[PDB]
């Protein structure tokens, strides 16, 4: 089972590191040879003993962060830094020296508040703002270079010929005051970090791990080097730009946490986000990285995939089953079974032989198709894919100069290079509709297995000794290979369309940055209850390093589950971003028509809620999008100082205004829902009743219960006629909810689009509409003027929760004459509706209750 | 004269018949709109079977009937095909 895959003891470069413990550094720093330049601070660093220099890169950054590099200053090759991660040449602030002495120096950066301590023996840097220390680097002495010398390591029976000896680095940072950390992904594992003193340090490898179990620190597909700390009274970030196997070690000690980085080789390259709050982090994380690439629509709405639908016929009684069963969906999933013999790009002869008369039928129902296509390309002489890579040299290569063979799905099977961008333009030209025949503009795309993964691989993966675009190593660039592959797809979707449409691209495989280009999930997880409830802390992890477009997949990848399990999934399912039902090839059918009619109905219900909130997921996307903010938020995130939430993984926000405890065990009768928040109300959006905070609320549910509450002060714009689709609904009317704060008062905004295309930019063809209510009087005004939308979309309703009666209702647009509303009030629930306003979204108006 | 659902929940002027905001509880204020939630459209379909379809399926862009009447106003043009 697990012996497939290397302990930290059996990683030598990790037992090597993990072997030096806390104590006194023997680096130091030369402060003879100190340089303030344009941009940096540089000075050299020597090992006490071995004599060898390194060169430190010291900078303050725009936006409060600061950037340590490390590399040697004579190195015999060059060390591997990190490319197209960082979206920019991060601004730089300016280093000024305000205080030294024979051991240490004091650096401002700019004209404060921030500043930097170089201790020059022991080497060592300290953070503050002002005389507050926020964060210490080498502090326990564990920082570890190794330099490039002038070895060989076999795990099970492949060999790693590892021809430039040991290259690792390390370093650790000390967090004063911090107890909790969080982020890290991917690990099937709590969403507040445990500490690794006792046992293995997280690790980060991109793997596909066969039945992966929870709770453990195994590295799963994807990696993302960000660690968060949170406290009562500051928020901070650390991001380890490195692409090589990584271990991270967590330890605890006046409260205090300390972390660790081990990578196997590249330089030593660090950002500290200082905050100080929580959104300060996701600002300056965006900043380096980039945002959620805007979802088109349609990939919000409900996906329907399995391994694997048979034919053509399979696909078009799916589509209709849900229209003969009245539930929604948006997109029908073809996995690997759809190609000849998983010769991506192609369609298997027999059972597919008109794709694109399929998707001309899928287009008529306004539903899309997502095919799968995967790095791995059968070693096949009558391939033309294959053919054109082996001709043009575009394969990953071994060290004796020959294309290499690994195992997968086709059998035999090379793997482009994707770290070479003229592989990678290649890849996205195949995207073209005259290339990749029998696609279409409704056709798009899921890339598997892009770890990579190699059957008969070290760890199911590619060997480490494999040679890529410029000579480096695999183990190199290993955590952003699948990156490469989910940008290069995203980049043929936009091309094929003369660069006008959105992509879509679901990917296993991720690293920093790859929230630029689509959605990613949890990949094979089980049909189980614990699997169910460990969905939410694995897409919290990725939320708050970025990686907003996440989901698990529906119901279970393996094993058949219980009908309630599948009911419950789809409830969790329809409140987390990517929402996708999918399963194993040898699973039983699981359309969700296919249950007794109970559980049909609380799924059927599930749907509606999903496709009902789309405006808001949409515009929560559109937030992240242009600010870095989460869709999917902890609790800690919107009351970082209440600490009871601090480590809470079975509730969860979307934004700001909604709070979602999912029913998670078998049979339940109740829930404990914690509402948070001094001052603050909550509304059962089912049942309408208030409920103050802060309080653990004993709810009752039944099979139909989706415990969602709404909060005070907010207003969530909701599409109530559902449709067969998103594309049916995308000009009809919006209806708002408006939950009264206790001081009356409630806001929210709203973005709207054509739903698909980058006109939104390039042409700012958009609404961003904010609402806001206060005294007695609901108003809409633009939040961007720059946006202009033509669009039939208008306000048919308003929903006010925790309003009294008025005597009169009021409507004023400019262009119109004043208006009067008709009302209906319940005196039990409190909840005031305004009788179709008939306003256009796009024009200001104000409704005043007399 | 007022129109009265057919349920009895309420009594609206005919002005609030197929104005694109549900009135009645049982749909029946709308029979020619996609407002309702539980409301029903009919397709004539002159030359087959007559159909009824779900409120949410006029004016989806998807056609529904063969006569094509459930899509008048969703840039969606359907042709008959009731042969
Ligand atoms: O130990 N091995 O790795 C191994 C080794 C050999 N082998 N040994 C010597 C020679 N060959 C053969 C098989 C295996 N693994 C077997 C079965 C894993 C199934 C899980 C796949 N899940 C993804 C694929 C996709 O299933 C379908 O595209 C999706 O549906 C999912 O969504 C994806 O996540
Ligand atoms: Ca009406
Ligand atoms: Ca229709």
């Amino acid at each position: 089972d697990r012996s497939n895959f290397k302990t930290c003891d059996e990683s030598s470069f990790c037992k090597r590191q993990r072997s030096i413990r806390p104590g006194l550094s023997p680096y130091r720093a030369l402060l003879d040879t100190l340089q303030l330049g344009p941009d940096a601070l540089t000075v050299h660093l020597i090992h006490e003993v071995t004599k060898v220099l390194l060169v430190l890169e010291l900078q303050g950054l725009q936006k409060d962060m600061t950037r340590i590099r490390i590399d040697e200053l004579e190195p015999r090759r060059p060390r591997y830094r990190v490319p197209d991660v960082l979206v920019a040449d991060p601004p730089t602030a300016r280093l000024s020296v305000s205080g030294r002495d024979d051991n240490s120096v004091e650096l401002t950066v700019a004209e404060g508040p921030y500043k930097i301590i170089l201790t020059a023996q022991p080497f060592r840097l300290d953070l503050l703002e002002d005389r507050s220390l926020l964060l210490s680097v080498n502090a326990r002495g564990l920082m570890a270079f190794e330099h490039q010398r002038a070895w060989e390591e076999t795990f099970k029976t492949h060999s790693d010929s590892k021809p430039y000896g040991p290259t690792s680095v390390g370093l650790d940072f000390s967090l004063p005051g911090m107890e909790h950390v969080y982020g890290i992904p991917e690990h099937a594992d709590s969403l507040r970090l445990k500490v690794t003193e006792g046992g293995e340090p997280y690790r980060l490898y991109n793997l596909d791990v066969f039945q992966y179990e929870l709770n453990n620190p195994m590295a799963l597909y994807g990696s993302v080097p960000v660690l968060l700390a949170h406290s009562f009274h500051r928020d901070l970030g650390i991001f380890w730009l490195n692409a090589a196997e990584t271990w991270v070690d967590i330890s605890s000690n006046t409260p205090q946490t300390d972390i660790r980085w081990m990578s196997e080789s590249g330089i030593i390259d660090v950002f500290l986000m200082l905050g100080p709050s929580v959104f300060d982090v996701f600002r300056q994380y965006a900043s380096l990285t980039g945002t959620q690439a805007l979802p088109p629509l349609f990939s919000l709405g409900y996906h329907q995939s399995r391994w694997n639908y048979r034919d053509e016929a399979d696909v078009l009684e799916v589509d209709q089953g849900f229209d003969d069963h009245n539930m929604p969906c948006d997109v029908i999933w073809l996995d690997i079974e759809h190609a000849d013999g998983k010769r991506y790009f192609t369609w298997d002869p027999t059972r597919f032989p008109q794709p694109l008369n399929m998707l001309e039928h899928l287009a008529s129902k306004r539903r899309k198709l997502v095919a799968i296509v995967d790095p791995h390309i059968k070693v096949d002489s009558g391939y033309r894919v294959h053919e054109e890579l082996r001709n043009h040299g575009l394969y990953v290569k071994t060290r004796d100069g020959s294309d290499y063979e690994g195992w997968c799905w086709p059998g035999s099977a090379s793997y482009p290079d994707f770290t070479n961008p003229r592989m990678r333009a290649w890849w996205s030209n195949m995207f073209s509709f005259d290339n990749y025949e029998g696609s279409a503009p409704n056709l798009y795309v899921w890339n598997d297995m892009n770890e990579p993964s190699v059957f008969n691989g070290p760890e199911v993966t590619m060997l480490k000794d494999a040679v890529h675009y410029g000579g480096w190593e695999h183990r190199d660039i290993h955590n952003i290979y699948g990156l490469y592959v989910h940008m290069a797809t995203a980049d043929g979707l936009i091309q094929r369309s003369g660069g006008i449409e959105r992509p879509f691209v679901l990917s296993r495989a991720f690293f920093s940055g790859s929230q630029r280009f689509g959605a990613v999930w949890t990949g094979d997880n089980t049909a189980e209850w614990d699997h169910l409830k460990i969905s939410i802390p694995m897409c919290l992890s990725l939320a708050l390093v970025g990686l907003s477009f996440c989901g698990a997949d529906v119901g279970g990848f393996f094993k058949n589950p219980e009908p309630e399990l599948l009911v419950r999934w789809y409830q969790m399912g329809a409140y987390q971003p990517f929402f996708r039902a999918h399963a194993h090839l040898d699973t039983g059918r699981r359309e969700p028509w296919l249950l007794a009619s109970q559980y049909q109905d609380a799924i059927r219900d599930a749907l509606f809620q999903r496709y009902s909130l789309l405006p808001f997921w949409y515009t929560l996307f559109y937030q992240a999008h242009k600010e870095g903010f989460p869709v999917m938020r902890p609790l800690w995130v919107q009351y970082p100082e209440d600490m009871s939430t601090f480590s809470i993984e079975d509730q969860f926000m979307l934004g700001d205004a909604l709070l979602i405890h999912p029913v998670s065990d078998a049979g339940a009768h109740g829930v404990q829902v914690y509402l948070p928040g001094q001052e603050e109300v909550w509304y059962d959006i089912q049942s309408y009743q208030k409920h103050h905070g802060p309080q653990t609320l004993y709810l009752p549910v039944t099979l139909s219960s989706i415990p969602v509450f709404q909060r005070g002060g907010t207003i969530v714009p909701r599409w109530m006629r559902v449709r067969r689709s998103s594309d049916c609904m995308k000009d009809d009317p919006i209806t708002l909810f408006v939950a009264l704060s206790p001081q009356g008062t409630a806001q929210g905004e709203l973005f709207l689009d054509d739903g698909h295309t980058f006109n939104y930019q390039t042409r700012h063809e958009f609404l961003l509409r904010r609402f806001s209510f206060s005294g007695s009087t609901l108003v809409s005004s633009s939040a961007d003027p720059k946006g202009h939308l033509e669009t039939p979309i208008w306000i048919e309703r308003v929903v006010i929760m925790g309003a009294g009666k008025p005597a009169a209702v009021v409507l004023q647009t400019k262009g119109s004459p004043e208006s009067r509303l008709s009302f209906q009030h319940d005196p039990e629930t409190s909840v005031l509706i305004l009788r179709k306003p008939g306003v256009s979204v796009a024009s200001d108006w104000s409704i005043h209750l007399r | 004269k007022p129109f009265t659902c057919l349920d009895g929940t309420a009594t609206i002027p005919f002005d609030q018949v197929n104005d694109d905001y549900c009135d009645c509880k049982d749909g029946s204020d709308e029979p020619g709109t996609a407002a309702c939630p539980n409301g029903s459209f009919h397709c004539t379909n002159t030359g087959y079977k007559p159909l009824y379809i779900l409120s949410s399926r006029v004016n989806d862009g998807v056609c529904d009937c063969c006569d094509g009447t459930d899509e008048y106003n969703s840039g969606t043009v359907c042709e008959n095909t009731c042969r």
